[PDB]
């Protein structure tokens, strides 16, 4: 997984490149990740 | 319904799109979200008739 952009949370378009077994969801638009961004598993 | 941007900090790179609207500041006093003195909205309407 990776993220790219200028800021997070909102106010700016931010790249999101998440990786797992099989998903390459790529999204210019927006996602809610806090100051410690991690993907929850369980 | 058609607006254009006339003020920015730096020139645009090729094929680069700027969407976000923020109060432009060109002075020492910050705008702090208030479009008052030395604060201008960068989006301006064409006004076609």
């Amino acid at each position: 997984g990776w993220i790219f952009g200028t800021t997070l949370d909102s106010k700016t378009q931010s790249l999101l490149i998440v990786n797992n077994a099989t998903n390459v969801v790529i999204k210019v638009c927006e996602f809610q990740f806090c100051n410690d961004p991690f993907l929850d598993v369980y | 319904n058609y607006l254009y941007r006339l003020l920015r900090k730096s020139k645009l790179k090729p094929f680069e799109r700027d969407i976000s609207t923020e109060i432009y500041q060109a002075g020492n006093k910050p705008c702090n979200g208030v479009a008052g003195p030395n604060c201008y909205s960068p989006l301006q309407s064409y006004g076609f008739r």
